[PDB]
């Protein structure tokens, strides 16, 4: 249904002059940029899983030609835009960032993958992460400086309201700031941490849910890339709370990660709505990208039933993760509450669980459906008491569940009850979450967002040309400027023979012409051939395919076998 | 439409099988609208990667061309029949130039031809204007199209429209079998006596041919329609 075992790797290159300060390497910030880019995908390569891997390349450029790769671009127009990024503009910082996101949630509206108003889906991801690589470097626009990270929001995308930040659920925003100093640094090559950056993209950083690197030498430079790999994950940043007293800490907030495993991942239950949906509001009201998940520190019973589907998200290593696992309760859980998912009540009912493994290794979120604890007895001896033959009291305490049931969960409580073997529990009805009109503008929105994604894909190719010109000042005409596609035809144009090579080159045309008998008549020799790109250089597997074929008889590499 | 629409790299062809099945058991189930509206939703042309193509409709125009063998006797017709019969035309021709399928397509060609026939006759002739209003060269037309025109002899428009363009053709070599074929319809047509025939008739008379054996034939032909009515 959604393909999560694709993930995307948008690099976002701070392509701003400042990124041509030369380390001690003789490198400058951008060919360090380009060889972390390369190491990263080298490293990325060990993995299996590294096939299907989306590559995207976002620049600091303007939207026209700030993507150079983004959806439907091939690995060696990734490699080839790559390597000709050139820094040369302004430290746009957070329009590339907002350009970037765009991109990430270009097609988010056509495919429904955001689930606006039906509940949050942990298995409707397209997990993504945004490595920037940049410097320290202050922020610049045109009219001065911003001491301060600040994303645009002029020219808003279709549907962008209804999230209240750019970034999404599965997407993580990393940085890798280079702080490498033009003189070889005295420091020795100590094994520790690697620093977290004090730039104004951290807190962009952290909030995502990633972290910003900071590297001052080729060792840390190697350090941030390993880790970096091994933080490709897919799974959904969930915004994780305390709630109530203390059984001002890390583990207190913190923006963690769980983990969803495909195999086309798989899952019922989702996180419930921050608000509680009614048919007869015209809007829908705006989406924190991270939930805001608050728990409850009370140790209570993790309760399940036998043939219930149960989703199970595993957390990535936390302070919160640390503080289960070293109470060392793996018995019991902690409950699990959205605020104002419920008609009345400000925290809400529970819908899941944080519980230990058995090993103590990892923490797992248990997706149970809404206000769990009320339906599981109910649910169990619908099959254990009458065997899913509702009675009067039953079905009664059954609606009367429902009264508190959000109707996102109707669609997947109906199919488990299914699936248990109850088809006729509940009346097959449409879910009553949206309006018409919410419904309505939810379609425009598609198309909208349909038409964009379009428009978008369409423009990445760059196909414009430079203002080759200088604007002539009177105290209309410019100037024009030498291209890359104006390659001199001159057996084709007398105009581009230079004085000094007009007798020689002359003498040249002049036999190209009248020497052709029984020959060829090409353009200019040593030009529109000997001048290939140096890639199809010595392609000799390609060349000898132009070849006939011969006659059958029976330190890394140098150019061969 | 959001599982055939991510999961394009394995589409579920099952949705132009089903077409075909469907209709040779309940013509009716045709008309309805959810199909008309998930063709509108999913007709978003996309030039990277999207199914934005229609796919062959041989199994459609086969059972299309099956169906009228059960109206021939058939007097009263729904206008979803005219209407699937007048989009029918605008295909591909797959079989248009083959001479043993000439029964079908007169056939289908008739079951257009009241009581709802007359609106959905109307709104055909509306969806035609447009490219009946652009100026086509005369050379764009196949010669498979000229049965597809000829069926529809009915409307005197489209005859009026025909015969305009016998003085284009006359100095064109490679239209000689049309620009006689057209003098003999004009012939065959001169029965009338309406505004159409008129305006023919005198758009072709001030046009000169220099082959003498066209205009001689002409000529005889329109002395033969004149003996044969009346009202000449």
């Amino acid at each position: 249904y959604f393909q999560s075992n694709m993930p995307i790797l948008l690099f976002l290159i701070d392509t701003s002059a400042s990124m041509n300060q030369r380390s001690h390497l003789g490198t400058t910030y951008l060919d360090t940029a380009k060889g972390a880019v390369e190491t990263f995908m080298k490293l990325r390569a060990r993995d299996p899983a590294s096939r299907g891997d989306r590559y995207m390349l976002v620049t600091f450029e303007e939207p026209p030609y700030a993507i150079k790769a983004g959806w439907k671009e091939n690995h060696a127009t990734f490699m080839n835009e790559l390597k000709n990024l050139q820094a040369e503009g302004l430290t746009t910082l957070g329009q590339s960032l907002r350009t970037a996101f765009d991109l990430l949630n270009l097609n988010r509206l056509v495919t429904g993958i955001d689930n606006y108003g039906q509940g949050r889906n942990p298995f409707f991801l397209e997990p993504a992460i945004i490595i920037t690589i940049t410097d320290g470097s202050k922020l610049t626009t045109t009219s001065g400086v911003q001491d301060e990270l600040h994303l645009p929001l002029n020219s808003p995308l279709p549907g962008s309201e209804l999230t209240k930040e750019p970034f999404r659920w599965d997407q993580r925003l990393f940085a890798l700031v280079l702080r490498l100093p033009g003189t070889m640094s005295v420091e020795s090559e100590q094994l520790t941490g690697v620093p977290l950056d004090d730039s104004a993209i951290t807190p962009m950083c952290e909030v995502t849910g990633g972290r910003s690197y900071s590297v001052c030498s080729p060792r840390m430079l190697n350090q941030c890339l390993e880790s970096l790999v091994q933080k490709v994950q897919s799974g959904v940043v969930i915004n994780f709370e305390k709630a109530g007293p203390d059984p001002s800490q890390p583990w207190h907030s913190c923006h963690k990660l769980i983990y969803v495993r495909p195999n086309v991942p798989i899952g019922h239950w989702p996180v419930p709505e921050s608000f509680w949906p009614d048919q007869n509001s015209p809007t829908l009201p705006p989406r924190t990208s991270h939930p805001v998940v608050k728990f409850s520190c009370t140790d209570c019973e993790p309760m399940v039933i036998d043939k219930l589907p149960f989703d199970k998200y595993e957390l990535e290593p936390s302070p919160l993760t640390q503080f289960i696992l070293e109470r060392k309760s793996p018995q019991t859980c902690w409950q699990v509450y959205v605020s104002n998912s419920a008609k009345y009540s400000e925290l809400g009912h529970p819908f899941g669980y944080l519980k230990a493994s058995t090993a103590l290794n990892c923490v797992n979120l248990f997706v149970m459906p809404y206000n769990y604890p009320v339906l599981l007895p109910l649910l169990d001896d619908l099959f254990k008491v009458h065997k899913a033959k509702p009675t009067l009291k039953w079905r009664q305490s059954f609606e009367s569940y429902l009264k508190t049931m959000p109707p996102y969960y109707l669609g997947p409580l109906k199919k488990a009850v299914r699936m248990m073997g109850a088809p006729n529990l509940i009346a097959d009805s449409m879910e009553y979450g949206l309006s018409y009109s919410v419904i309505s503008y939810l379609k425009k929105l598609s198309q909208q967002a349909k038409i964009e994604s379009d428009r978008v894909i369409g423009s990445v190719g760059k196909k414009v040309v430079q203002e080759t010109g200088i604007k002539v000042r009177s105290r209309g005409f410019q100037v024009a400027l030498l291209n890359k596609d104006l390659k001199p035809q001159t057996f084709r144009n007398a105009y581009d023979i230079p004085r000094r090579n007009l007798l020689d080159h002359l003498t040249r045309m002049r036999s190209n012409l009248l020497k052709s008998t029984r020959r060829f008549l090409k353009g200019q020799d040593e030009d529109q051939v000997h001048s290939v790109p140096i890639a199809q250089m010595g392609n000799y597997q390609e060349y000898l395919k132009q070849v006939p074929s011969p006659l059958r008889e029976l330190m890394m590499i140098d150019e061969a076998d | 439409v959001k599982q055939l629409k991510v999961t394009r790299a394995k589409p579920d062809s099952t949705l132009y099988l089903s077409l075909m099945y469907l209709a040779k058991i309940k013509p009716n189930i045709f008309a309805t609208e959810g199909v008309i509206e998930a063709l509108c939703s999913l007709l978003r042309r996309d030039a990277s990667i999207n199914f934005k193509a229609k796919g062959n409709s041989l199994v459609s125009v086969l059972a299309c061309n099956l169906l009228m063998a059960a109206y021939e006797e058939d007097e009263n017709w729904p206008e979803i029949f005219v209407k699937v019969y007048i989009e029918d035309s605008l295909g591909e021709r797959i079989w248009v130039d083959s001479p043993h399928c000439k029964t079908f397509v007169d056939n289908i060609q008739t079951a257009f031809n009241e009581e709802l026939a007359e609106s959905v006759e109307e709104y055909v002739l509306d969806m035609l204007r447009d490219q009946l209003n652009r100026r086509q060269p005369i050379d764009n037309v196949s010669r498979n199209l000229l049965r597809l025109l000829t069926s529809t002899c009915g409307y005197k428009e489209v005859r009026l429209l025909a015969v305009q363009k016998l003085e284009m053709w006359l100095q064109n070599p490679k239209l000689t079998r049309p620009a006689q074929d057209l003098l003999m319809s004009v012939c065959m047509n001169c029965n009338t006596h309406g505004s159409e025939d008129m305006d023919v008739i005198s758009h072709l008379i001030k046009i000169r041919l220099k082959p003498k054996v066209l205009l001689n034939h002409f000529m005889l032909c329109i002395r033969e329609l004149l003996s044969a009515h009346k009202d000449n």
